[PDB]
């Protein structure tokens, strides 16, 4: 039998213990052993995890309101979710959230840290994060506040045409709130979305915000294994937008919707991706339940792009890649003119362009766009 | 600008193991302007590439 | 039957799973997942691990690694590369185009230790010469100082260092302790030492103890469960001990520091210990495979167990940066005032050897 082998294993724990304890817990470390041994983002519910996961749901207890994801082994923060108490706090992407409460998080399930998250909002709970840009293990504590924002919000800039859009977070209104704010102005010729530090969404928005600039339109496809339970999204006809200049933003903050809606583009040409690349959260996971009052979490398809790749591991790799940065000033004043010469707070900011390059870099290959356009009358 | 916190080579003269024929990146990062221009060119040719 | 949990649960990773797999590699790796989820230690050894394991002088060069670059800190004697005169900075650059400086695992753990009669040519360079060298380097087998006795400068005290516990460190020391038998101070350090063989860790405790009982195996069987006991040939039941401990003190280096304390027979001075106490044998399953398991635990004579709880020095004390060397004082052979200074450790166990001598004489 090639089910042999386990339950002869199971057998010499039997008779050969250090603890005392049946083939009950035996069997219990041993599925929760095989799930995190296949997969980082995988885990076991027992009941009473299955039960107070099923249906518990309320805005109150959303907690810091940040992202996770797994690195390579190593848990790391994703992106902190712009204007929450974590991202007022010191909370940067790419740090590992050694322990939680002060209690060693190492090798323990990712939905256990998402739970621990959760909280009535006004308690203070302590994080003992690790920063590879730091040698010391640095700890903060902060309160558990829930705030609620849409991170959409239309933009003008001062001297140009061209239109600031963030979207830091698809809400379930996300393609109306852009739609309606790029609608609102009509004159501009130019948006530049900045997806930077966007950890993620749900793909039923993503999917449509994509839709909302390509006419043809293959979006993504959910494969999976089973050929016959492969999913292909596209793009209706209608795209009230299918000519304006687009210029997208990434950095290492921005995965899962957020390389979605950037990567489709980059694929179908109708964008210049710019930043630097992306996490990569490239999987969709569901709660299947497997026996009587218990559950498990596994992942059953990875997101494709439209060239066929996978954002499980490569992300995106911008077309323009430039590091975050204060832009270059003007420092010297030279004596271009001299004696017997000739004669004859809503808006974004020059100051705000100018205090971070990946903003500038964005809005400068608009204007070659614009300049290209120009060219064909 | 850059970010960095060891460096890329194990030491500057280990694990390395005609040169005006071509542009390379360590002269470009050196000049943030051509870079500046490499990047319009990108961008007029994905641009372009849009028309197919 | 009892079974239902996992049978039921493997047919749901076989047909969600996005990547197809076998029937046979998901159960390498559930047992796998059993074991490293029972207890930290625990290991699961296939048929492969299994003639490895089965199938030993190291080359004996400390590579730290550090920044990378394997920088050699300090070679061993025994080993031909001290005689070469292997510097700080010689790199093995590769064996066979795997560039082991990036990460060195496979050459230390199965290139050294197995088959030493490997024609040692590797790649041989130095922090000076990248290019590839010829040295003329040999390999075999390496004794190592299980025991190292290096007396001290002008007193009865003997220095006596054990790194590691093999089955020869008892009549090294027995051999060491009566070279300059008219010394009346010995001074173990345990400082390092991992381990070692737990019936030699009984000898040396043997070796001071008299009667009590030295170590407890009771594990969870209630037979088996060996007691230790002490013999009446307990030849120094009344020289002056200061064994030193250290973090890297564990396994035998522990129960052995964890007797004589419990005995008050010595003096523990260092720093709480990492806490070894467990036995792990590795166990057939099949044809072809083993698995290796947490068997017994130690109990001490006081009945405490040796978990991480370890062990707490009698008198505390840290390595440290500046010992008491330059506070304005002024208004090779064996071990000499210099590194005696050099770390406070050692200085503590010599002091706190010296006020048992002197409290032998006020009562004799």
């Amino acid at each position: 039998h090639m089910f042999s082998r386990f339950s002869n294993v199971v057998s010499e724990i039997e008779k050969k213990y250090v603890d005392k304890i049946s083939i009950s817990e035996i069997m219990t470390k041993a599925i929760e052993g095989l799930l995190s041994n296949l997969d980082a983002h995988s885990a076991y519910l027992n009941e009473k995890k299955f039960k107070e996961f099923q249906a518990q749901t309320e805005g109150e207890f959303g907690g810091l309101g940040i992202t996770v994801g797994m690195r390579d082994g190593v848990l790391t923060v994703i992106a902190p979710l712009e204007g929450t108490p974590a991202y007022k706090a010191g909370v940067k992407s790419g740090d590992n959230i050694l322990k939680i409460n002060n209690e060693s998080t190492l090798s323990m399930s990712i939905d256990d840290a998402i739970n621990l998250m959760r909280g009535k909002p006004k308690t203070p709970i302590q994080i003992t994060i690790v920063r590879k840009n730091e040698p010391k293990p640095l700890v903060f504590n902060i309160i558990r506040d829930i705030i609620k924002l849409p991170s959409v919000y239309v933009k003008k800039i001062k001297e140009t045409p061209y239109l600031y859009v963030r979207v830091s977070g698809f809400d379930k209104n996300v393609t109306k709130s852009v739609l309606e704010g790029l609608k609102a102005n009509p004159k501009a010729k130019g948006i530049v979305l900045d997806l930077r530090g966007n950890p993620g969404g749900l793909l039923n928005q993503a999917v449509g915000l994509s839709n909302l600039f390509i006419k043809e339109g293959v979006l993504v496809s959910q494969k999976g294994k089973n050929k016959e339970e492969s999913l292909e999204y596209k793009a209706n006809g209608r795209a009230p937008y299918t000519n304006l200049p687009i210029a997208v933003l990434v950095n290492g903050g921005s995965a899962s919707a957020s390389e979605i809606v950037a990567g489709a583009l980059q694929d179908h040409k109708r964008a210049v991706i710019i930043g630097e690349k992306t996490f990569g959260k490239g999987s969709v996971q569901m709660l299947l339940p497997v026996n009587k009052d218990e559950a498990i979490k596994i992942t059953t398809a990875r997101y494709y792009l439209p060239s066929g790749r996978t954002i499980q591991a490569k992300g995106i790799t911008p077309d323009i890649v430039i590091y975050p940065g204060k832009v270059p000033e003007n420092e010297n004043k030279f004596s271009l003119k001299e004696a017997d010469l000739k004669h004859h707070e809503k808006e974004v900011t020059p100051k705000m362009i100018n205090d971070d390059i990946q903003l500038k870099t964005a809005i400068d290959s608009l204007k070659t766009w614009s300049i290209v356009d120009e060219k064909m009358d | 600008p850059e970010n960095e916190n060891k460096f890329s080579l194990k030491e500057a003269d280990l694990k390395h193991h005609e040169e005006e024929k071509e542009v390379t990146p360590k002269m470009i990062n050196d000049d943030i302007q051509l870079k500046t221009a490499i990047d319009s060119l990108k961008t007029w040719s994905i641009v372009d590439e849009k028309m197919d």
